[PDB]
């Protein structure tokens, strides 16, 4: 019923995907053997929707994890959390991608592209409700961009129909981890575009923010980081797997969250986000838990709400809530911040409450805000193409792999385009 | 008397039937297991069987899986015959089309094989009772190919329905105009009454009267429930002046599209508040005459009731309810249609509410709701197409319904259709 | 009341057997060994004997040792006489020329011997009750050839055939089109009326009532054996309006070739399930009348109904059988033929259903089964010439069937004849 | 009732033959020595199907093993169960063939031949009801091609009604350990098509790609690939040895599996093949089971299904399983490959189940598919034979052992016909 296949390619996704599935079986009650020891009946009556089932009650996560080099992934069959996905899962090239986009989406994606395939359609016709595929990946490196194009477009032809959410990261503004996160973000948006029916951009340099900002924890980077992106799209899908009073789903996000096809790209929140010490010092309430979820503080993306307007907003609740208390503040935030919230569309809130809440709380909610101040991203990741493409600043290294310079200035007017409609819905009705 | 069926549509449906047949079981003492303790009241509701079990006269359907497995598992799982829940695979996703094109009719025969065996196995059948919400894609596309369907097999029976009807500030979706409107269009030409309710007004009450702070929608619906009961005891306890099911279409349907009365109920008290009332009968009755306490929250005051039943409950003393309804018609600030003198409906029964155990309101002696049809609910369905005409002019959501196999003209005949409504009312609401 | 025999043809045959036997121990209280425990009625098929061991009076007949060496070892192996389960040497190879001219006519001649030697031992004799498969060898080629001898030998005697007909879609083998039809061709003068059954049907039952998500054909077995205990029951316990053997053909054969009634069966309600059910007669008369419940996979709305006999079980109120037959005849959909007024043959006995230790359906306190003939059984049969054209057009397989001594114009006879059954079925289904 | 007597012949046929009654005597408990030890009475009651008896309970499998050198056959002697084999049964000569199919088919097997008639036909008037007989040998060696030919067609004289089955090793497309291979082949072929009922081309290469691709186990070769082959065709004569639900028989496979005469040569497949770790990660659910059978990956033969149409096509499942999962599914797989199944034939699957399982396992199945696909393998045997023989590549040998080059032509001729014939079988009805 409503079954989930999950996705993962490049370093950043099979980490991402480590840690997301370290967050579920704690949830489930799974063992790292796959052997369920819970204590409630609910985690059972929906653990199909991630877990597949083998006698003896082992549990197998219907995960695909895929990268051209099999050093990410060798990590994570050593982890102590790696022994219970299928061996056959595992999809491992020798010779992985070197940042280049060509090399992952043509000459070297395209060899492993269907191995794949067949591997997510032994996890595709096992399920009997099949609602959509999830996949984690970054936009600036090779492999999470290249093949994960490669491969988005590829479900999306055999399953047009089906739900395909995105979790990605997205280049940081000012920092940079990679030269030519230009070249391999502009494409890949222009590949997403077309296919991917909702996709949540974040980036470090936000998500950084929260860790000493908000949070008092400077040691990690990598290590929690993936573990708040991890909570964020385990609230997304908690409808799913528990009880609610109002009930959730991927597709009704996309309808709410997506007015227009083009325009799919939001950026997540989550709450409460507490240091240790500092925890006790505050209340546990609906009221003070909604405020922290519109403020540019707790926003995993790098764009600033306040410079432009949410066009749709979904929170997702979870625990025993008041109703009235979730239902009161939103109307209450949307008129405080009426300059916020575009008039053209008369309620740009989606409430959904889930009755369990994470492990280690009592009360919790996932923010998903499509607003049109991520145009300054796409903005900004154009005026870094265009510089370094104005004179051919690495175009030798992707069209020496089977690319054509045409295909840049098509990815360079196809964002110009995206950045353009986001600006139409500044503007005021009549 | 007899038998009536229930119709449950969407996650506000199956969740608020779940109040309801907590009532039933409560007004009757039937067990939650199903077998009554060790009368012919309950043959309304309840079919009987060789054993002491009696099953519920009611079905439920639900496009997502989730809501009805919670009863299956629930105290309640002996209680109802395994085939009346009906689940499907994929939820509607806030979709109409979804609910009434594509994935609603792959299962709407089968809802139908189970509403007619269990219509065939009655000698008589007042009608269907019929719970659903505007603001989803079950609950408004599903519920529309019933009313349809409904229609045809059965035709001139009646068919009522509790809806939960947009609120207007508060709002839990984002494409509630779009959904909202357009069941609207198909549900006017195939349905009696319409008894609309907003949980922002229920909210409001429920802070106001009931004086608890935090409620939730499994409180709420305990309060629907008492409407339900109220509305339907007629049909199982004996009582003076007994009101029948298809009576409330007449007296409260002037015209085949004005069929929405708003409810209302009194008194809603608190159990140590209630210890500081007297609980008269005009108390009660003058109470459902004021914007503070409704259902739907509308402003009775700006528009013109031209039809309202009163459903008294309990020991109550008619002479009292003559007297108090005649002080009504006599103010200037209520104010009745012109053409309508005689606008009033009473009805007895001689059964006081049940207290479900743990419930918040008290166990009152004496109880009254009213069915009132009122000129003012035009301002909510202008406010409903003022918030449509938003979106659809610059064309924000339709690609969902499109692709759902849902032609584009539907939009623009859907607002056509509600814009004549507005005039509808608004003819109504003067004298020629 | 007077003997029936039964005679058991291949693995379906003998396996279908084993299943029936098993509820007639039961239903006489006969334990397995053979011994009564420390009356009348199971004279018609069990034998007596000086001491207390009854012998069945059935033959079990098989080409292939290994199925019926699993019912003469097992916990019935002191149940049948050691000379009636007949096994040949080598199976027939799903050949229709193995089982009708080469190594059927090895044993034929030794079943007829213990036919005559079991059918001479009783004063009088109502018919023959065989099971068989089109779908094998010996099942359709044995088959064949005990047919036409039991047509000369005992001719004006009744002859009663229940059949696996083949599925529509699903197929365990791949020459049942050759082998289902030549079968027919020749038992179509040599039979009074045959009880189709498709295990596509059978399985879609099982999954959709029965609610047991694997089921296998010794689940399958026992529900055919209560169409034969509610078919034969009239011969064994008293009851009013009691339906015998001979009965059948009468009434369910207009005209020679329109023998094809497909079975039906009513309630089939697992133990739990049921304690949510009333089971009233209507109840189970109204469900034999929907293509969800048929043991062969045809639509009866597709087609009309020409003649249909019900046989009410256990403590049935007649009158209630009447009203509801009555109904039944008053429902636009329900269609019977212009040219049968009366298309009804009732029959009741006073001996409900028995369950079987450990069996998956319930004890119902009421049953029924229906033998409806109905034109809709053209289309299985348009289906399966249809097939049969695909192959021989090409002459796929034929190599097999010739050299088996089986001439070549046998299959160009077998379609031709099949293809006058089309058209003989087309024009009764019109009016003159 | 329905005897079977076991032919090998060749080093290869030994080989299998020597672990495909280690298989067997698994089964049915029967001890190195010939003493029954099992503990099911069904082994007991088929247990004359390929056992005979000596008073003291020793059971004497009827083989016979033949070749024209003592090497293997001293070794299988000389084996831990070579003590079971009545020392009558094998027939050596003193000078084995040098993989010259003239040498073992007119000079040499022809002396030896007369002598494995005495002993087949003890064995065959000592059953009383003889079925058919078995033979296990290859093609491109010379006795298991010259004298396996030969005795093949002997043995149809005098019985031409009783069946023939042979499980027969096909040359490998691309490697070969053997350089004569396309003439011992071709002429075997030439030989094979008007005798034997039903014909199993399997091959070392693609038999190579289970242990390796689907297993993990790379140190054996002939140890282990020979263990395959004896559970599949153990598979094929389960249902003259167990009770089942639906019996099948050698002779309902050739009648459903064969429509014309000279289309015999089918490719077997056998489930479930997991590598013992990746086993607990796996269910053994009947859905499951039937997906790998369809596929190239679990094919025997070197030839890939895709590229041609099913005939017919036969399963063969055991232990206890739900007759209409084992139904649905095969309605499943014709339908979602709708273009792999000829139309001219409205139904291409057979079922039969049995209710006792291979020895450590509980669910199994064997796949027997008669596919135009394996025409490519003739067609390439051809390519090479006409390219050799173009030039008199090797002639001199072959015409020296009493053989003349027109032989040649009629089997390159005869050969070339049945490529034909499966090639017309491509095009759909009309
Ligand atoms: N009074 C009351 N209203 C409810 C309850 N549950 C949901 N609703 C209302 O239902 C409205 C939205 O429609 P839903 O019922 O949630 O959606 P649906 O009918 O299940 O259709 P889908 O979108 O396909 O799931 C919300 O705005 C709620 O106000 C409930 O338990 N009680
Ligand atoms: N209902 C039911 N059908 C069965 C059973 N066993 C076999 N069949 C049907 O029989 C059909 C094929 O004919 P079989 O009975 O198997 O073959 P046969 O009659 O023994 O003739 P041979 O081929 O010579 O063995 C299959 O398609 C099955 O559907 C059974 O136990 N119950
Ligand atoms: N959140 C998160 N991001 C990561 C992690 N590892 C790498 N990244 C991001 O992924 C990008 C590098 O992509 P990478 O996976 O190495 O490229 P590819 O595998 O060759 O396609 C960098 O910009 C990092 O910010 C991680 O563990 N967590
Ligand atoms: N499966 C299998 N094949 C074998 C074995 N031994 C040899 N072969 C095959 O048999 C062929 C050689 O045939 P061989 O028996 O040596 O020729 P012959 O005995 O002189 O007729 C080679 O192509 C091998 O692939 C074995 O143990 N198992
Ligand atoms: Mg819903
Ligand atoms: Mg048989």
């Amino acid at each position: 019923m409503r079954e989930i296949v999950h996705l993962q390619a490049g370093q950043c996704g099979n980490q991402i995907g480590a840690k997301f599935w370290e967050v579920i079986s704690d949830e489930h009650g799974i063992d790292p053997t796959g052997t369920y020891h819970g204590d409630s009946d609910l985690q059972l009556e929906r653990i199909n929707v991630y877990y597949n089932e083998a006698t003896g009650g082992k549990y197998v996560p219907r995960a695909v994890l895929v990268d051209l080099e099999p050093g990410t992934m060798d990590s994570v069959r050593s982890g102590p959390f790696g022994q219970i996905f299928r061996p056959d899962n595992f999809v491992f090239g020798q010779s992985g991608a070197g940042n280049n986009w060509a090399k992952g989406h043509y000459t070297e994606g395209a060899e492993l592209v269907d191995s794949v395939l067949d591997v997510v359609r032994k996890e595709a016709e096992s399920c009997d409700c099949l609602q959509g595929f999830q996949l984690t990946h970054s936009l600036g490196g090779g492999t999470g961009s290249g093949m994960g194009t490669l491969l988005i477009s590829k479900i999306r032809e055999e399953y047009p129909d089906r739900i395909m959410n995105t979790f990605s990261v997205v280049p940081s503004p000012k920092v940079s981890d990679t030269v030519v996160e230009p070249y391999n973000a502009t494409l890949s948006v222009h590949q997403l575009v077309e296919n991917t029916d909702e996709t949540y951009c974040i980036d470090n340099e936000a998500l950084y923010d929260i860790c000493f900002r908000t949070l008092k924890l400077t040691t990690p980077t990598y290590g929690d980081l993936n573990h708040l992106v991890s909570a964020t799209m385990s609230g997304v899908t908690t409808c799913l797997r528990f009880p609610g009073q109002l009930n959730a789903d991927l597709r009704k996000l996309a309808v709410n969250m997506v007015p227009f096809p083009r325009l799919h790209f939001f950026m997540p929140g989550f709450a409460p986000l507490t240091s240790r010490g500092s925890q006790q010092y505050r209340a546990l309430t609906v009221p003070e838990l909604t405020q922290q979820m519109f403020d540019a503080k707790n926003m995993m993306a790098a764009c600033d709400p306040r410079h432009g307007r949410y066009l749709t907003v979904a929170a997702v609740f979870r625990g025993r809530m008041s109703m009235k208390e979730v239902d009161e503040q939103m109307l209450n935030v949307q008129n405080k911040n009426s300059s916020y919230f575009v008039e053209w569309i008369p309620n740009n809130v989606k409430t959904a409450v889930c009755d369990i809440p994470p492990r280690g709380l009592k009360m919790s909610a996932t923010f998903i805000g499509n607003s049109t101040a991520i145009q300054e991203l796409f903005k900004r990741i154009s005026e870094q193409f265009t510089a370094m493409f104005r004179r051919k600043a690495f175009l030798h290294w992707y069209t020496g792999e089977g690319m054509d310079e045409m295909e840049f200035t098509e990815a360079e007017s196809n964002m110009n385009d995206l950045v353009s409609e986001y600006q139409q819905y500044q503007d005021a009705t009549a | 008397m007899r038998e009536c069926i229930s119709i449950h549509i969407g996650q506000a449906g199956v969740q608020m039937g779940n109040a309801c047949w907590e009532l039933y079981c409560l007004e009757h003492g039937i067990q939650q297991d199903g077998i009554i303790p060790d009368d012919s009241s309950f043959g309304t509701f309840f079919s009987e069987t060789g054993s002491g079990k009696h099953v519920p006269r009611a079905v439920f359907v639900d496009l997502e899986q989730t809501v009805i497995g919670e009863i299956r598992t629930g105290h309640y799982r002996s209680l109802f015959h395994p085939e009346q829940l009906i689940t499907g695979k994929e939820d509607a996703a806030n979709n109409y089309a979804r609910g009434h094109y594509t994935i609603g009719k792959e299962i709407v025969d089968s809802v139908l094989d189970r509403v007619r065996k269990m219509a065939d196995q009655c000698s008589g059948l007042q009608g269907f009772l019929i719970f659903h919400s505007f603001g989803g894609g079950t609950g408004s596309g599903f519920t529309s190919l019933l009313m349809e369907r409904l229609s045809v097999d059965y035709g001139k029976k009646s068919k009522l329905e509790f809806s939960v009807y947009p609120a207007p500030q508060i709002s839990t979706a984002v494409v509630e105009p779009y959904n909202s409107i357009l069941t609207t269009h198909t549900t006017l030409e195939h349905s009696d009454c319409a008894f609309m309710v907003d949980n922002e007004a229920i909210y409001d009450i429920c802070n106001r009267n009931l004086d608890i702070e935090r409620p939730t929608y499994t409180n709420l619906n305990r309060l629907i429930g008492q409407i339900v009961s109220s509305i339907t005891a007629s049909l199982r306890f004996d009582g003076a002046l007994n009101v029948d099911l298809t009576e409330f279409q007449t007296n409260l349907v002037p015209y085949p599209r004005i069929h929405f009365p708003l409810v209302t109920y009194s008194p809603i008290i608190s159990a140590e508040k209630a210890y500081h009332e007297q609980l008269s009968v005009p108390e009660i009755t003058n109470a459902c005459f004021e914007y503070s306490n409704q259902m739907v929250k509308c402003d009775p005051r700006r528009g013109k009731y031209m039809a309202c039943c009163l459903l008294y409950r309990g020991d109550v003393v008619p002479k009292d309810v003559n007297a108090a309804i005649a002080a009504i018609k006599t103010r200037r600030s209520i104010q009745f249609v012109d053409w309508c003198p005689t606008g009033f409906k009473v009805g007895i029964n001689y059964q006081p509410p049940t207290v479900v155990p743990g419930g918040d309101l008290a166990k009152v002696q004496r109880a009254v709701c009213m069915l009132s049809n009122t000129t003012a609910i035009a301002e909510a369905w202008a406010r409903l197409d003022h918030k449509f005409d938003l979106m659809y002019s610059k064309r924000a959501f339709v690609h969902w319904y499109v692709g759902e196999g849902m032609e584009e003209g539907e939009f623009s005949e859907a607002r056509e259709d509600m814009a004549a409504l507005e005039k509808d009312y608004e003819e109504v609401g003067t004298e020629s």
